[PDB]
């Protein structure tokens, strides 16, 4: 998206799939490209960022709103929010280290939770803001 | 028409830009000595013009990034000194004027970056490159 | 959503199915997992939150807006309506006890009233805001 | 009615529009000498009317864009004068005052174009050629 | 109720409206002289009343059409005088008072209308016609 | 709670409402006359309370209907009075005292209603009703 | 964090809430006594601290219902005093101060509520309950 | 750039932050005493600059969570006192300035969270530990 | 929705299906629930509010602004004025009775009026303000 | 909508069809409820207004921002605008007379002008505000 | 739409089909209604206008804010972005002749351009404003 | 759209296709029109502006705000972020030389990034401000 976008999700990722629970709540059902299969059904999905360009003369950056999905298979979504409260456990105030500049900033932003489709599936999106500089 | 971009106000160390500046604003100033006398043509108002003094203001903000140059802005201010500024504009061309650091102000809120906001004002005779 | 979510839909939920009124005007059908039966048809639902990321420097909470809805197979929806008084008479100025933190206040939002579908049910949506603090 | 584009400021060198005027304003003054007394019909405000002084003054902006006119309003500032202005209203006709320069600024953002006020007010006495 | 664009301002030449009206307001006042006593039954501000002076005010916006009335307010401007204007309420009535013309401005820009406020205020005596 | 239609603003003629009252507010106010002292307990301000003088401001506003009453405040204006005016709070109860009329100003557009504001301070002692 | 409805404002009659009080807001104030010297170690500003006065102000907002305390703040306006007010931080405590009733304000519209604002200045020493 | 969180502001009891601190922001003055001659190259205005005096505010905002620090500004503020005060750039490092407690206010509504601004301004020499 | 909104839509049928204009202009048909029948084809409806939850610290209150519908199967819609105009004729400064609280002041808001489907029916919603006091 | 809607549209329709120009441009076909038959096809249609609620403490009133639709079959539709433009001549400052309550000032407002369906007709709306008052 | 509008778009589309560029780029397709055929494919089209009612109390004028959009059968849309340029180029600050008062300023606002359909066909609207005067 | 589009869509097609990454990350991939064949799926895409018009009394200019998708068919998207990188590198303060007029700056804007269809494709816009002067 910018060029700090190619590293951000890769580290993201990296800090996922590290934290102890969410390995016990999750398992290895963290990913952007499904893994195809059986579908497990308690997996997190972590794709869809958009920029808001925040930036200067000398140098540039940009603000990234990645979207971390929760998808649950479960009847109630209690199981979904505590897989999401590890998520946003792992990720505010992360200060992890990029491939392509660095982030300033992981914080927090709208976290909305519903039923996407036949009411058997619960989607919990947790929008992170992440101020990165080039 | 220029870039935003190109116009930069950038203090001494020699001079290089201060590393945020997303917005920068140099202002001129005159305060109009009044000489208005009793016969008037039209009884419009009556001004003399060069005699009255004339200023400049510098106010340039943007995201608290650390640099050599960053450092010397608290460094004019703490130690008081009115040093060689310019701010550029980029066809007119550099101003190369003595300002001071009249007001500097961080901020940072709990999710926003560090901000600043740096406002000049002119401390002596100012120059024009063409 | 946020690390509270987890405790927050649990502790709402136990605020409800112990009142008494709402306890002879509902029944047992509160819930967020329907149990698949007959579908009585006078029941609530409490699952649709969304948080409004209010924190701090040191510590964080959470602004939950979370939807509590009331679905009635009656004629009319003066049925669902003193239901729906029952769970604002439950749950405004509530301060309840939470797993993970504490909440602060629990007020009171929007309220919209319709039918849904084929004018043969009728949802009641409510809104309340749940400042809870980590 | 009448166009916006067509009323325009312009500075001598002959006069010429400066180049960006997206946003232009003349506006016209007076201080209302009061001349009130004991005997009043119904007591209202007693007003002298002509004996009080009058003014006009400009105001434009828009883009920077440099032409051989816009260095002139550096070089009336930097250099102080009260050249001859012309603001023609445009079915009014044009002004033809002695205006100077009283405040300029140029502005430019991170993202933006450079842009500029160009306040101005009258310094002598005006015209109008109907 | 009454429409808005029954009342209206209207200047000499014989009452004419002036062009574009799009927001007009007659505005009154009074500076509330105070008579403040030692002795008051319960301490409340006493107020004299009638003996304040008393004024009024018109404040007329819209769009630059030129007429021949338009051109009237130019040539109150320029040549100082008090003449008499006539704001009309449209249940109430004419107002007919000897107004001055304080401010006027022309404004316009790029891409709208060449527009113009005019400032007015009470130089005389008012009326009212009922 | 109280209705908001149901505290009313009202002039003599005997009492009426003023036709068009979208929106009303009377305002109380006192100076706070500052009696501090070498010698006190924290350090913390010192006011005498009673002494100080009191006021009240009734600003009602609206669409600007013709009724017998809203020419009356044309005639309290122009021959200028302190007549009784009357604020009725909805369950305290009237106000009953003396104001003045002291600005009021009807505005009217190309396309909206006639509307006026009309404001009122206290002019002698004020009364309540409980 | 503390909820926003324990934070309550309240008149003596035994101190009882005031029934609307949709928003509050104490607020303490010092006036900084400036005490500058020739001998400064970077020229910094020197202030006495302590010596200065020190205030509070509360400012409380809502919808106008009528309770035997909404009727007590009509009857501290209309026959001056200085009572004891306390506004409850949720963690800190209580204030109980004497306070005044500086402007309090009675509006009504022609659909909304009736509200008013509560505006409230300190006249004595405060305490703290901890 | 740096994290808005890492710049914090804390009051001593050894130095902790004031729990809520959604919103922070320190600023430095100075008054720009102005030193102008008959003879300037330009007429340009001529500032001594060292000489004139120099300050720092901070105001720090947010939700009101109680801590042992959160109550010692209560215990500044009524026993008025100047302690240290401690502002953190996150690069430039601690400030270490003894401030005082201006101006502080605890506001809540009803469905809001009890909230406060906490003003500041320097009472002494300030530090910088680079 | 709120506490109030049991006795609000009870009551404002109540002062409807009094009012003498509108029974010799619509009838019997002012309902919520349908009656199951010949559908006559001139009713109104009173279901849909919202709450905009005006409250307090010492007590809470509502602003019920509830839908009152207006259908017609006339050819023009000029008969479901007047029969809209017999609704806003009863209800603005209305000062009735709740059995839950009460409310101050029953105002009048937007009132858009429109063909809902094939252009055969007419609806002609009023939204009203009640502002009540729990 | 408001009580003086049953009159506003009766007035304004018999303002219309009285209009010389849009006589001999349109014809008879000035109507809410078309008549059936052959469908001439360059009508007009009087209905959809909406209520802006401007009223007062002693009475109150209304804003009618009502709709007036021009049709026409027509391969373009520069015949639709003369017949708007003949809507448009009839009825800014109308002053009318009305048999409940009476208008102060009948403006104008937005008038947007597309085609409806397969491009084969066109719909040029004409939104007018008429301040009543009751 | 307004009285002017009847004049405006006959008015535009005689400048247009009169440029010397445009004539030898587009050809004779320049219209409103489509003349019936084989659909050349390289048109632009001038109907859809909206009215910002501009007005006065003495006289009345109006905003037309018209829409001339460019449709091009082209496998890129380089060419109609020269047909959108020699649109625009005949257009901003026109000074033209109208039948029912005049025009002050033919300005310029936004045109957004993209694929209409199944990315074969490429739409570029250009919105003028023609503030008028009755 | 406004004349310059003409020239503005051709530069910067030209200064793609001459940065080394991206011709290495896609290859010659790179159009407005699709090269037909066999699709080889991790294309970029560069057609749909809009101007905002910001223009002069003496002459006049456009707000081009061009979007750029980057389209990719791999299972996951990381291979769309470098690739959107090496846009996003080659085009902020590109200084790029136009055929009518030229432009001023050519600044960065948002960048939103999701699944188009069946979560098979990701597309990825980039939104950039060009204030190019005629």
């Amino acid at each position: 998206s910018y060029a700090v976008a190619g590293a951000l999700q890769a580290a993201v990722y990296q800090q996922l799939r590290a934290d102890a629970v969410l390995a016990a709540l999750v398992g290895t059902a963290v990913y952007d490209a499904v893994p195809p299969g059986p579908l497990a059904g308690t997996y997190v999905s972590l794709g869809p960022e958009d920029v808001a360009d925040a930036s200067d003369k000398t140098g540039a950056g940009a603000v990234h709103d990645f979207v971390i999905s929760v998808i649950t298979d479960a009847a109630g979504f209690a199981t979904a929010k505590a897989a999401a409260a590890a998520v946003s456990d792992a990720l505010v105030g992360a200060d992890l280290v990029l491939s392509r500049g660095r982030l300033v900033g992981l914080w927090f932003l709208r976290a909305k939770a519903r039923r996407v489709e036949k009411a058997d599936m619960r989607r919990i999106d947790l929008v992170f803001r992440a101020r990165v500089e080039g | 028409a220029q870039n935003g971009k190109d116009l930069l106000i950038k203090l001494d160390l020699q001079f290089e830009t201060i590393a945020g500046l997303r917005a920068t604003r140099i202002s001129f100033n005159a305060e109009t000595v009044d000489v208005t006398s009793l016969e008037s043509q039209g009884g419009w108002r009556e001004l003399l013009g060069g005699a009255g003094v004339r200023s400049a203001s510098i106010s340039g903000a943007g995201v608290f990034k650390d640099a050599d140059t960053d450092e010397r802005a608290r460094q004019i201010f703490f130690d008081g000194e009115v040093p060689e500024f310019q701010v550029i504009i980029p066809d007119f061309g550099i101003v190369q004027g003595p300002f001071m650091i009249t007001s500097i102000d961080y901020a940072g809120s709990h999710n926003g970056e560090a901000s600043y906001e740096l406002a000049m004002a002119s401390a002596g005779a100012l120059s024009f490159t063409a």
